[PDB]
């Protein structure tokens, strides 16, 4: 009996596969990705979120005379209700809406309209990476990019030194970045909150006639204006991330200023709106909206995803505090290593209803006298219990089953694709960068099965891998640059 | 780039974590990266085979891929009890079972096909499951029903063990050619199953294609195989001029529209949008009457048979049940009307699942599992073929000869090791059949186990002394029957040249295979086959006079979609330079006027086609005649829309 013995010499192996990585679609749960999402409208002030759960569907039918309607083709769905609570001076209703989403059936596959579709893991940078002469973040709808450029500058004595000034390219503009906290904090706030502010110092005219000759060696006094001075640290400016700051300060000021403008904010306030709005009625006004949509930027999951600790995760300050304080490092990091990259599933298959909300709130978000009631309830207005399968049919985001064999271990239960929804990858892009391989892959990729239409594009998990728990599907748990 | 200083060779040792899709492939650190990239497409792209075997030189990896490939087999996730079995068509019923530690109630349904992608599929070898009946217990670790695939001991297999040689045969084998032996053909073989959506309005009838006018069968029966292949054809009624119309039924008319296709029919469902009394008159609607009222009849059964279960106080069901029993509800009901593509239909739609058995036939391709492509050419019977005719074991034939020459500068010598290591197992083998008792037999098995594989002599030696007498002789004549199984590891464990070096000086009494009509030693071993997807059938096109684009120019017409036509009559296009490569001869009037008679120009394109029709065959002597052509009329159209004008002389 051949048979008997290849069974048990197969039976006596040792080098076993991992069994939770295989049957691992069936833990994701659609109600722990809803939330934030539905969170992301809470921009308006009037809207108020409540949650949302999944409704029971099992039922008895009882004999009808309705002229009842069934599709030829079987399909199998589930149903999601959200509801929110839009409150005014007086009207407090509660609308209740209802979505179809399909079910995992086998464990593998959703049925739709009677074809078979397979869900592929997607694979994408953690964030704050680096690309050609910038530093960016992945957010959910908002890219936050941090832009570089060099300028000279001239001391008191005319020495010349060539620095970096770094903005932020929001809402297709170029801006210091210290013009924001500027105007939330203020000047000496922001010195606060930096903890620079026992080594930056402004003093007038009066005060440069009197300044310490014995300190200019020791604390470089450099210019501000014909008449105001700058006091600060040669040890200080010794290293180049803290000249970081010194360089973006001597940048945001202008030839024209007066002592009393600078404690106050509305000074430049004032000179954002500028930035922003050309006209001179609207300066202040307009730009508030974009203090407030500034602090909207950043959401809940990008929150929960970064591994930095909680100090540097307050809020939106926080995070540019952070990035801007360890600049230098984040540059001289690589790109193509696999210590923080990341893989979703169910992300890049809500897009629909985050880009739909996104519009949705556009529009009421740039209304003016009007009544915002009317606006609010046209938010919602529009659900279509076949929004979902619809958008995401019709965009192909899934893949069509399409395979001969019974052979499915190898070919689409582990296919990993790097292009997709907000994927840098592009045929005609043309960058063969992304195509390589790195020397992380070994170990946790496969570095053989390409897909011969477009190489790269394509690749297989390995068996063996895993993934360590509790790290929202990280393939490690440290960036690949310490920072400690 | 320095970065690969990193890796280092200490730590991945004694462990294949660094593989994926090449677990399959053995000795997978000898050859190139190019030739093995190939194998994971290969691997992809591999139909199913009838006679599926387990491979004899296996990498002891492929058994968990198989168990943990859960797409082709169906086991019990815990203890069950038959409830019921009901039926539904003469092969196709179902099952309700019962838990015994929860309460659930669950269904199976046993089934005869299943449709994978649009042409190629399997057939389940459904047979544990029709041996249970009439409340039995179901395990935990048993399996209803698996694919061809799988042996009868869960054993995984994907191709087929075939002898082979390197030789050349009259040139036949030039770039990567094969010729096969009648019986290997014989022996490979593949299966198709396809779906076929056939319509009727109330305009529409059936024509008396079977049968005579007693039993005005329309289409084939439940079990019964289809002829020329056509499935049905359904003509045109109009109220206006029937008289000369429906004379006679029994033969195809001018305008018609028949269903292609081929195989044996196991499948059929119908939907029908009509009221039931005016169908119940109609005569030559009398087959559908039949089928549309057993099927009723089954689910009425249903809702006879476990109303009490889901209805009562228990409900205890899973969702699967309960979706089931709510669809088959909802049909005996009352005013029901069915919609399709979001649209509501007249007259009825039925479903036809059509299976059929596809041989080996020239022009397709087969490949090893080092990537060694080759493309089938010329099949010859069985006696052609080179044999043995001086050696002890005379008559021993190849069944495939490869091509000798591109092996070397193909880069990839992993074929010769293997085909070495079945012939050294060929040699083993007859030298032990040849005498020895079974208490020393084993020995001359074991010494040769030592020097290829030190892993495997401890398992060996394990078997061996487990099994009683009897069990160990059948054994034995197994192994003698068939042959010895080597084992090998694709990475780290293998043979790699000092082995076989030591091997090959061991034993000395090895010589190469005299063949016939030959004069040049040769060696004939045992090598894995698996098929490919790639056919002749799925690409060939042609195109007499198929329809034609709203501006005029012949277009691609979705006919064979839905399986109205045998070949896919879709023009070739004929490319940029195309046209300049055709022009390097001097010659352009006669360019121009093929161009014109052949797609351009309309009155050109009916005097060719009438003056080819009529006239003399033999010899055809075609004049031409001279008219504006379509599209210079459309080039001016669109220039005069622009505001320009193009102007001669």
């Amino acid at each position: 009996m051949i048979s008997n013995f290849r069974k048990f010499h197969g039976n006596k192996n040792q080098e076993k596969f991992n069994e939770n990585l295989i049957l691992n679609k069936e833990n994701e749960s659609i109600l722990n990705y809803l939330d934030p999402i539905c969170k992301t409208l809470e921009i308006i002030p009037e809207i108020t979120y409540l949650g949302s759960s999944v409704e029971p569907i099992n039922k008895v039918y009882k004999f009808n005379k309705e002229e009842k309607t069934s599709d030829i083709e079987r399909s199998e769905l589930q149903l999601i209700k959200m509801s929110f609570l839009i409150e005014k001076d007086d009207k407090k209703e509660e609308i209740n809406k209802f979505i179809y989403f399909p079910k995992l059936i086998d464990s593998q596959y959703f049925i739709i309209n009677g074809n078979r579709y397979y869900p592929i893991y997607q694979l994408l940078d953690s964030g704050t990476y680096r690309t050609n002469k910038a530093l960016t973040l992945k957010t959910l709808l908002m890219p936050i990019v941090l832009r570089e450029k060099k300028e000279t500058f001239d001391d008191i004595n005319g020495e010349t030194h060539t620095m970096l000034n770094v903005d932020l390219d929001l809402f297709k503009s170029k801006v210091p970045f210290l013009i924001y906290f500027f105007s939330k904090f203020g000047f000496e706030g922001t010195l606060e909150y930096f903890g620079l502010q026992d080594l930056i110092h402004v003093l007038m005219k009066e005060d440069l006639d009197q300044l310490d000759e014995d300190e200019i060696n020791d604390n470089v006094i450099f210019m501000i204006t014909k008449n105001i001075s700058l006091v600060v640290d040669k040890n200080f400016f010794s290293n180049k991330n803290n000249q970081i700051i010194i360089a973006t300060l001597l940048n945001c000021f202008n030839t024209r200023i007066k002592i009393d403008k600078i404690y106050e904010k509305d000074y430049w306030v004032k000179k954002l709106g500028g930035y922003f709005t050309t006209n001179n009625s609207n300066k202040q006004e307009k730009g508030e909206g974009i203090i407030l949509s500034f602090e909207r930027i950043l959401d809940e999951w990008t929150k929960k995803i970064l591994r930095t600790e909680e100090k540097n995760k307050e809020d939106i300050y926080s995070v540019v505090r952070w990035m801007i304080n360890n600049y230098l490092a984040l540059v001289k990091q690589d790109n193509m290593n696999l210590a923080n990259k990341r893989i979703r599933l169910y992300e890049y298959l809500l897009h629909p209803l985050l880009i739909k909300f996104s519009k949705g709130t556009y529009r009421v978000l740039n209304n003016r006298n009007s009544n915002k009631f009317e606006k609010i309830k046209t938010i919602f207005s529009n659900i279509q219990e076949g929004f979902l399968v619809k958008k995401i049919i019709n965009n192909e985001l899934l893949r069509y089953d399409n395979s001969v064999n019974s052979i499915s271990l190898f070919t689409l239960i582990l296919r990993y694709t790097q292009s997709g929804p907000q994927s840098p990858f592009s045929s005609n892009s043309t960058n063969n960068k992304l195509r390589g391989l790195h020397p992380s892959y070994l170990g946790r990729l496969g570095l053989t099965s390409t897909s011969a239409g477009d190489p790269g594009a394509s690749g297989s998990l390995t068996p063996f891998l895993e993934l360590p728990e509790n790290s929202y599907m990280h393939f490690t748990e440290e960036p690949e640059i310490n920072l400690n | 780039m320095d970065d690969i200083s990193v890796i280092k060779n200490e730590d991945y040792e004694g462990s294949h974590r660094f593989l994926a899709e090449e677990l399959l492939m053995p000795n997978a650190n000898k050859t190139d990266g190019n030739r093995s990239t190939m194998f994971c497409s290969h691997l992809a792209q591999a139909v199913t085979l009838q006679k599926a075997e387990p491979p004899l030189v296996y990498t002891n990896f492929e058994n968990q891929v198989g168990k943990y490939s859960t797409a082709g087999y169906r086991k019990a996730n815990s203890n069950y009890k038959v409830i019921e079995k009901i039926y539904k068509n003469d092969y196709n019923y179902v099952l309700i079972v019962q838990d015994q530690e929860t309460g659930e109630y669950t269904l199976f349904e046993r089934a005869e096909c299943e449709f994978l992608t649009e042409h190629y599929g399997f057939q389940w070898d459904n047979d544990k499951i029709d041996s249970l009946k009439k409340d039995d217990t179901i395990e935990k670790d048993t399996v209803l029903y698996k694919n061809t695939c799988y042996d009868e001991n869960m054993n995984f297999g994907y191709g087929v063990n075939l002898n082979a040689a390197y030789f050349s045969y009259k040139n036949e084998t030039l770039e990567d050619a094969i010729v096969i032996s009648e019986s290997a053909a014989k022996k490979l073989g593949t299966f198709s199953v396809n779906k076929v959506k056939v319509s009727v309005n109330t305009n529409d009838i059936l024509l008396n294609l079977y049968g005579d006018n007693e039993n005005y069968k329309g289409f084939p029966d439940i079990g019964e195989h289809i002829k020329n292949q056509i499935i049905a054809s359904r003509r045109r009624f109009d109220y206006n001029t029937a008289l000369y119309e429906l004379k006679n039924l029994n033969e195809m008319r001018d305008s018609d529209t028949p269903f292609f296709a081929d195989g044996k029919i196991v499948d059929i469902e119908i939907f029908s949008n009509v009221p039931e009394e005016e169908l119940k008159v109609q005569k030559y609607n009398e087959q559908v009457l039949y089928y549309i009222n057993k099927q009723k009849e089954f689910s009425n059964n249903v809702y006879q048979k476990l109303k009490k279960i889901v209805e009562g106080k228990d409900n205890n069901v899973s969702d699967k049940l309960l979706h089931f029993y709510n669809n088959c509800k909802m049909r005996i009901d009352e005013n029901i009307s069915y919609t399709y593509q979001n649209s509501k239909f007249s007259g009825f739609i039925m479903e036809f699942t059509i299976l059929e058995e596809e041989p080996l036939n020239k022009g397709s391709k087969i490949t090893g599992r080092y990537g060694n492509k080759g493309v089938i050419s010329k099949i010859l019977p069985d006696d052609q073929m080179p044999t043995v005719a001086e050696g002890r074991f005379k008559g021993l034939k190849a069944d495939i000869c490869l091509n000798p020459l591109g092996v070397f500068n193909r880069l990839n010598p992993s074929q010769l090791i293997e085909q070495e290591l079945n012939w050294i197992a060929k040699f083993i083998r007859k030298d032990m059949e040849e005498a020895g008792s079974n208490e020393e037999k084993v020995s001359i098995l074991l010494d040769f186990l030592n020097r290829v594989n030190k892993e495997e002599t401890e398992l060996m030696e394990e078997f061996i002394n487990s099994l009683n007498k009897t069990e160990l002789e059948e054994f034995l004549n197994d192994i003698i029957e068939n042959g010895i199984p080597i084992c090998q590891k694709p990475f780290f464990g293998n043979i790699g040249l000092d082995e076989l070096w030591e091997l090959y000086n061991h034993y000395d009494h090895i010589d190469y295979f005299k063949c016939e009509g030959i004069s040049t030693p040769l060696i004939i071993g045992e090598i894995y086959m698996v098929r490919l997807k790639h056919e002749p059938h799925s690409k060939f096109s042609a195109r007499s006079t198929s329809f034609m684009n709203l501006r005029g120019l012949p277009a691609k017409s979705k006919n064979f979609k839905e399986h109205k036509d045998l070949y896919s009559k879709t023009p070739v296009r004929i490319g940029n330079m195309e046209i300049s490569n055709l022009s390097l001869t001097n010659e352009m009037g006669s360019i121009m006027d093929m161009l014109n008679s052949y797609s351009n120009n309309e009155t050109n394109r009916r005097e060719l086609i009438m003056q080819l029709l009529t006239g003399n065959p033999f010899d055809t002597n075609i004049d031409l005649s001279d008219v504006e052509s379509g599209t210079s009329k459309i080039l001016k159209s669109l220039f005069t829309c622009l505001g320009l004008s193009i102007d001669d002389v």
